[PDB]
């Protein structure tokens, strides 16, 4: 087909054209060291459709009366093959003195004459940066139609060179006013290795920062996938968004580091994340084609809305097929286009989405059109013709303008862009391919249309960040700046003595502090004082035993003659009685400020008087025994024998005994007053520690036996009628003593570590208690009630 | 004017000497004088006029040169197609240039990055080789894209492993960076980024300054940046700042951190204000802390010294305004390099020269091809285009008998590392090195907690008992100790634990064992003595088989202690756990029965004839005795195949060396279990004798089986007494010395007073003193 002699028309002006035409092999790309030109042998269809834009454009504009009337604007074009070098030898030709084949080293533009009017500019921005430097120098207008970074804003370098899509910082403002409305205060930010990533990184950082975004991590992803070291970034890239807690994440990026990063991101497994797209990528031809991508989570992104255009696809069919008649040859730039048919541009590549690009070519060839239709001071349907227009001087008009596209009109504001505004577009993935819904629009504000959201679940997804601490906690910073903090609480036991914003201050040994404290406060010691309302019961029940202990004492006084005391023992009985109520006065050794001397001295207080007391029911229960169960002959001798001086002998060597094995315990285990300052949570605790409870059976072995031994001499006794019978309340003296004893044990292994003090004081007086009830309450109670028994036959 | 001088073949130079209406393009004169451009023009021009004095370089033949005042961006493209005309001011467009002859050869090109590539993608087309001498950007290496450009310089690439490696010998671990809005700062900034994780240094944080200049006043939302930032660092705790950013702005910046009191870094400067005369004098500097820069190494030329001192080739102020050492050597190994290129492409020996059209892709061609000693230092282009020259790091001096900036390190690219590192002069109390790290070493035994996101932040933890730290295995979490050793908390290896158990070494087992043999052989002779008189109606009324096994079990049940003492074994552990109690149980049990029998059973036979007469025909007691027995079986048996037949380890309470080996770990609650069902045995037997406790039927029996129980419950309550309150090595000891109360308590008790009696007061053996009591 005939394709390539279509690129030239001619006209009393003529506009220049760069397009992705061609392209040239990877084979082509090696280092270069003569001076020779590039192969171009392939062929886009891209580069095919913007140029029949470009045609479809001027066409139009010749068609009417509207515009550059009785004039004809023609055209040529030449194709960048995405090559700077190539790129440089063609856009020579444009600033070449017409008609001939050399250009000119004057030192200001005024001198030049160039042979077209204005440039259609490059796809993509390296060549837009490379070529806009270059054509600055002449002042000749450049108009690109894809160009987006935000670099070629810059009128100082970049004087005359304007484009009809919006700059990168325009689609940027949207995504920080997205991340704004929905308060993901909390993102990882990533941009591609190439240079759109860098700046875009560079731009959205700017942005978030001055907005009060906090951006979580920012980096750079590889644009290759060929060697472990790029696994490993991009693994590192995943580590880092794991590690920062992150849930949203910016990727403004082009497509194809995004298909690596997305590849490896869909195997390594990483849950879900929220992905704010680009433009860039957005369109995701490519990477639709992945296994899987319901499991990256959704994707958002911002994507123009420029005007359709529905006679374009007809338009282009019409122009191949005229292309297939050989008469137009009777009336090279590329020559690959001329192997193309039809089947090979078949309209689905025309339905791609490229309806946005194809667009911006027709506006950019008509905002040209239209400032030299300023520039000739055109009236209805006649030009002011008496003179031609250089480029520089059609730059002036250029600025000020507003100019009309297909149903939309547009102005290049005061750096060379255009206002245009988009849709907010978004991926659900119900269907077996992913289907972009309109969700929102953004012109200067975001107009979300919230209601329509397909989220996950039915919810709102979220990332945030603390940005400042409650009183009661200590920071920690966290960020790529240190634009926020996590929180620490201050656990029970330290306090935020400073704002160290790493870590909280433990507290004094003195002191205490609960939860989220600030500061310390003091703990207060603790231990049995005077006037507890416990011990205030044990304090009227050391009077009452006592009073039971001294009533009983001076009834047997008063009635000292009678038989009934000599039998129960005389003064060895009432030495007994008074031995019992001294013992229940140790129970004041205990309680109130522990010391050095009531700590060793209370066990021993308590003791000994207990064991004078019991020895005399021992001997009691002696005395029973022998009068019932031993063979008389020498039953009558021991009883008359171990009666007198020998009890007291017995009474002296009990007492000798418990006092060498108090002194046995005063050495090998002797307790000690012990300062605690942990075992409370609010106090400190004051005691007298044991070393360990199995030590203190030294003072009481002694007591135990005589007991054990009193019990035995009168469980089996039993007497006539008609007389006194010791054996009841022995026994039941007996009893209760071990009772309690036993009681006294598990008790004290289980109280509250503070109320130990008062379970052994307890145990004496409820010790003693028992004894005064059994053996010499019922005497007393016969004495006063009964005073006819008191008689040597009923007692002796 | 001197910008041009003729010869056989032409150099071009651009020297940025100075720095719209946008039609109103402006002169480059219209802009102030800078000196450097002066010092720099003058090194390529006595580089140039010494090679032509030089006779052995280029025999008959003179160099010329075009110097152009290019100002540092603008008007640019116009030296370019100056340079490339062919003839006065005209240039060819054509495919292929392989025959091409421009006005000069070679470019000595910007200094500005941004005009290098802006220059290098205007020349490439044409492959005229172009040589730089002051733009490090770490871009220009790719020769695919820049097939024509070469430099005189490492590029960023070694400034920031110069830094790196400054970091790594005194051990900064934990820095900021500060960057400018410009390109360079961007760029260096993630280039550190790139060095710095990968050799396990990090960044606390970075920050971009704003673009701020020294002349105009500052607004206010600028000073609050300003002071934005100095907040930040005054509260972090990292003290090594690095900052990348040109000089000019720096004065804001610096004057800010001084009125807002800040002290105590350590400032590592980029290249472009290393060396910089107007900060370095800005007077009160001295008082922040140390300064350090990057800068590339002095080689003083020996002749320049004397020798300094249509458009856009003229100046009318330089020496005025003159009235740069580091950059002059570049410019001077440039233009060598062009010299010596061309030297060898016209095929040159002394006194040889043909003087051919020389086309520049061939003088390119050669010009990767050089490799000449210069000064007393050899220059050669590597294939990335850079010629290794030293760098050096200086700090900061405030003594001016000495140069302002003192040498303290060498860096050499070639071996790539930094070099004979010599005395900084800290600004601390002693001149011990300022450290700056996130974290506090560990001590001995404490594992690490990693905290945020960088690898330096975590807390110390110690080691738990039963698990220790191993450096050379791990230190994020602890190793686990071996299941027959054991550590203390925080601790750097194991220690090895002790096992515990009975032995005979020990005075209380030695006294339990002669105890147990004590009521052995008394058990046996009771035994032996009840044998001699079975005709006796002593033994007739309490004795018999029942009795002979009852003596027979008590005394095989007495040698339990040589199964309790000495190590543990699986069948000797079952035997305590079931057998021994067993066998016990049921002497106990028939005690019981006798009790019953004694007056019980009478009771029965007169309020309940009826259940009488069953229980004499189905042969109650024995029944009874072997009922409990399997009770007592089962009651065994539950409890072992609930906590195994092998015996079982546990702590020590208090003291970590020791582990305590025995049978029944659940010990209070099987011995609940146990003596629950023995101990209500032995109170309805003990109630029984009470009820007829003057029973003198069996020879006053009941008063001795209320002794004998009366022991064995004593001690069952004292052994449930103590095991509340102790859990040491004691309690399995205790055990025993009970079981062998226990034991002692039946034999002697119960058997005893009727041995006595048959031994003491034989007259009761009679029939007749029997017969007394019916």
């Amino acid at each position: 087909l005939c394709l390539s002699q279509q690129f030239k028309a001619q006209g009393d002006y003529i506009l220049g054209g760069l397009f992705p035409l061609g392209s040239t092999e990877e084979a082509t790309l090696n280092q270069r060291t003569q001076p020779n030109s590039i192969p171009c042998n392939r062929f886009s269809p891209l580069g095919l459709f913007l140029a029949m834009a470009m045609k479809m454009a001027v066409e139009e504009i010749n068609n009417g009366s509207a515009l550059l009337p009785g004039l004809r604007l023609g055209y040529d074009l030449f194709d960048t093959c995405s090559e700077p070098v190539v790129t440089m030898k063609s856009s020579l030709m444009f600033l070449a003195k017409v008609g001939s084949q050399s250009i000119a080293a004057y030192c200001n533009y005024t001198q030049y004459q160039p042979r077209v009017l204005a440039v259609i500019g490059p796809h993509s921005s390296e060549l837009a940066l490379i070529t806009g430097k270059f054509f600055s120098f002449f002042l000749m207008p450049q108009v690109s139609y894809s160009a987006s970074m935000d670099r070629l804003s810059d009128r100082e370098t970049f004087p005359s060179f304007f484009r009809t899509v919006p700059s990168d910082r325009v689609q940027l403002q949207a995504v920080v006013t997205l991340l704004q409305n929905f308060s993901w205060n909390w993102v990882a930010a990533l941009g591609s290795d190439d240079d759109y990533g860098r700046e875009g990184l560079s731009i959205f950082s700017s942005l978030a920062n001055a907005r009060g975004i906090c951006i979580a991590h920012e980096g750079l992803v590889p644009q290759h996938d060929t060697s472990g070291q790029q696994l490993g970034k991009v693994l590192d890239v995943l580590r880092q968004v794991n590690q920062s807690k992150v849930q949203v994440v910016v990727l403004f990026a082009s497509a194809r580091a995004v298909y690596s990063l997305f590849s490896y991101s869909i195997h390594h497994g990483l849950s879900p994340k929220v992905w704010v797209a680009s433009e860039s990528w957005l369109t995701s031809d490519l990477v639709m084609t992945l296994p899987n991508i319901a499991r990256v989570g959704t994707v958002l992104g911002f994507l123009q809305r420029g005007a359709l255009l529905p006679e374009f696809s007809h338009y282009v069919e019409t122009h191949l097929a005229l292309a297939a008649d050989p008469a137009f040859c009777a009336s090279q730039r590329c020559p690959r286009c001329d192997d193309i048919m039809l089947q090979n541009l078949s309209s689905g590549l025309l339905q791609n989405l490229l309806h946005h690009q194809i667009f911006a070519t027709y506006a950019a060839v008509y905002s040209v059109a239209q400032a030299l239709h300023n520039t000739l001071q055109c009236n209805v349907s006649h030009c002011h013709v008496s003179e031609h227009v250089l480029p520089w001087q059609l730059l002036e008009n250029m600025y000020n303008m507003s100019f009309h596209a297909r149903d939309l009109t547009l102005q290049f504001d005061a750096e060379g862009n255009v206002d245009m505004e988009y849709d907010l577009k978004m991926w659900v993935w119900q269907s077996p391919t992913p289907v972009l819904h309109t969700v929102g629009t953004f012109n200067g504000t975001l107009q979300l249309q919230q209601s329509k959201m397909y989220w996950p679940g039915n919810q709102v997804p979220v990332s945030q960040c603390s940005r400042q601490c409650k009183d009661g906690q200590v920071r920690r910073v966290k960020g790529f700046h240190s634009c926020c903090y996590d929180c620490v609480d201050c656990k029970a036991g330290s306090y935020r003595k400073h704002p160290d914003d790493f870590t909280c201050t433990p507290c004094n040994q003195d002191q205490w502090s609960p939860e989220k404290s600030t500061a310390c406060l003091p703990r207060r010691p603790k231990f049995l004082a005077w006037g507890e309302p416990v011990v205030l019961s044990l304090l009227l029940l050391l009077c009452l035993v006592l009073g039971l202990a001294l009533a009983a004492l001076g009834l047997s006084v008063h009635h000292w003659d009678s038989p009934l005391v000599q039998a129960s023992g005389g003064s060895q009985f009432c030495f007994g009685l008074i031995c019992l109520g001294l013992f229940c006065l140790s129970v004041l050794l205990f309680p109130g400020r522990p010391s050095s001397a009531s700590c060793l001295a209370q066990q021993p207080m308590a003791h000994l008087p207990l064991t004078g007391c019991l020895s005399t029911l021992f001997l009691q229960a002696a005395e029973t025994f022998v009068e019932s169960e031993l063979p008389l002959s020498w039953a009558n001798w021991l009883c008359s024998y171990l009666r007198g001086l020998w009890a007291w002998l017995v009474v002296l060597l009990a007492t000798f005994v418990e006092a060498a094995l108090c002194a046995w315990y005063l050495i090998a285990f002797p307790p000690e007053v012990v300062t605690d300052w942990s075992v409370l949570p609010t106090e400190v605790l004051e005691h007298c520690h044991v070393r360990s409870w199995v030590s203190l059976g030294l003072v009481h072995i002694t007591n135990a036996m005589l007991a054990f031994l009193c019990f035995l001499g009168t469980f089996l006794v039993q007497s006539q009628p008609g007389r006194y019978n010791r054996a009841r309340g022995l026994t039941f003296a007996m009893l209760a003593y071990f009772i309690t004893w036993v009681s006294f044990v598990p008790l004290l292994a289980n109280v509250q570590v503070a109320y130990q003090p008062a379970v052994q004081m307890g145990a004496i007086l409820v010790c003693a208690l028992g004894i005064l009830v059994t053996f010499h309450l019922p005497k007393c109670y016969v004495l006063l009630w009964l005073p006819k028994l008191n008689t040597q036959e009923f007692f002796l | 004017s001197d910008f041009y001088l003729p010869g056989d073949y032409l150099l071009g130079g651009l020297f940025s000497l100075h720095a719209h209406n946008f039609l109103q393009v402006p002169m480059c004169k219209e802009y102030e004088v800078k000196v450097i451009g002066y010092n720099l023009m003058q090194a390529m021009r006595f580089a140039v006029e010494e090679i032509n004095n030089d006779s052995s370089l280029l025999p008959g033949v003179l160099l010329g040169y075009e110097i152009v005042d290019v100002c540092y961006i603008s008007n640019n493209v116009q030296p370019v197609l100056y340079f490339l005309a062919h003839e006065d001011n005209l240039l060819p467009i054509q495919e292929d240039y392989s025959n091409y002859s421009s006005r000069v050869v070679a470019v000595i090109g910007p200094d500005n990055s941004e005009s290098v590539m802006t220059v290098a993608n205007f020349l490439s087309l044409f492959l005229l080789p172009q040589i730089t001498y002051s733009a490090i950007s770490d871009e220009l290496r790719d020769k695919v894209r820049f097939p024509a450009l070469l430099r005189t310089t490492p590029s960023a690439d070694h400034h920031i492993e110069a830094m790196v490696q400054l970091m790594l010998h005194f051990r900064w671990n934990w820095i900021i960076v500060l960057v400018s809005n410009d390109t360079y700062g961007r760029d260096n900034g993630q280039l550190l980024g790139e060095r710095v994780a990968r050799r396990d240094i990090c960044i606390a944080f970075q920050e971009t300054l704003p673009t701020l200049q020294p002349n105009q006043n500052m607004t206010s939302e600028e000073r609050q940046r300003l002071v934005t930032i100095v907040d930040k660092l005054q509260q972090s705790t990292a003290r090594v700042v690095v900052v990348f950013s040109p000089d000019l702005t720096l004065y804001h910046f610096f004057n800010e951190v001084l009125r807002q009191n800040f002290t105590g870094a350590v400032w590592i400067a980029s290249e472009s204000w290393a060396i910089d005369p107007v900060l370095h004098n800005l007077t009160e500097l001295r008082h922040l802390g140390t300064f350090l820069g990057i800068t590339i190494q002095s080689v003083p030329i020996p002749g320049f010294s004397e020798f300094r001192e249509t458009c856009n080739q003229e100046c009318d102020n330089c020496l005025n305004a003159t009235l740069g050492e580091r950059v002059v050597y570049s410019v001077y190994s440039a233009v060598y390099a062009v010299a010596h290129a061309l030297h060898s492409l016209l095929g040159c020996d002394k006194s040889t020269c043909t003087k051919r059209v020389v086309y520049p892709w061939q003088l390119l061609e050669e010009i990767w091809k050089v490799n000449f000693t210069l000064l007393d230092h050899q220059i050669f282009f590597d294939p990335q285009g850079d010629v290794a020259l030293h760098l050096e790091i200086v700090q900061w001096q405030w003594d001016r008998s000495q140069n302002p900036f003192q040498s303290v390190a060498s860096y050499y690219p070639l071996q790539r590392q930094l070099k004979n590192i010599q005395d900084i002069s800290w600004h601390t109390i002693n001149n011990t090195i300022p450290m700056s790290m996130c974290s506090k070493r560990c001590q001995s035994g404490q594992k690490k907690k990693p905290v945020g996101i960088h690898v330096c932040c975590f807390e110390c933890i110690d080691c738990l008992p039963g698990t220790f730290l191993n450096h050379t295995e791990d230190e994020y979490e602890c190793q686990a100790c071996p299941n027959n050793e054991w550590s203390y908390q925080s601790e750097t290896s194991c220690f090895k634990r002790q096992l515990v158990f009975l032995e005979w070494h020990e005075a209380p087992t030695i006294a339990v064992a002669l105890l147990a043999a004590l009521g052995f052989l008394s058990t046996l002779a009771i035994l032996v003595i009840f044998w001699r008189h079975f005709q006796t109606p002593i033994v007739r009324s309490a004795g018999g088989p029942m009795c002979f096994l009852m003596l027979t079990l008590l005394l095989v049940a007495y040698m339990v202690v040589p199964v309790y003492v000495g190590p543990p074994k699986v069948s000797t552990c079952l035997c305590r756990q079931a057998l021994f109690p067993l066998c016990f149980t049921i002497c106990i049990s028939c005690i019981a029965v006798r009790s019953f029998q004694i007056v019980c059973a009478f009771k029965m036979a007169s309020r309940f004839p009826r259940a009488y007469s069953y229980w004499v025909r189905y042969q109650g007691p024995y029944v009874s005795m072997a009922f409990i027995t399997v009770l007592k079986m089962v009651i065994v048996v539950i409890g072992m195949l609930a906590t195994g037949l092998s015996p079982t380890t546990r702590t020590d309470p208090d003291d970590p060396k020791i582990t305590i080996v025995s049978c029944n770990p659940n010990y209070r609650n099987s011995l609940l279990f146990n003596t629950s069902l023995d101990l209500l045995l032995s109170v309805v037997g003990f109630s029984f004798a009470y009820m007829g406790k003057e029973l003198p039927t069996n020879y006053n029996e009941a008063k001795f089986i209320t002794l004998s129980m009366t022991f064995y419950f004593t001690s069952s309550v004292s052994l449930c007494t103590f095991m509340s309150a102790y859990s040491g090595v004691l309690v399995t000891i205790v055990d025993l010395l009970v079981t062998v109360l226990n034991l002692l308590a039946i034999s002697l008790g119960y058997f005893g007073p009727k041995c006595y009696m048959i031994l003491f007061y034989p007259e009761r053996n009679t029939p007749a003193y029997f017969n007394s009591m019916i």
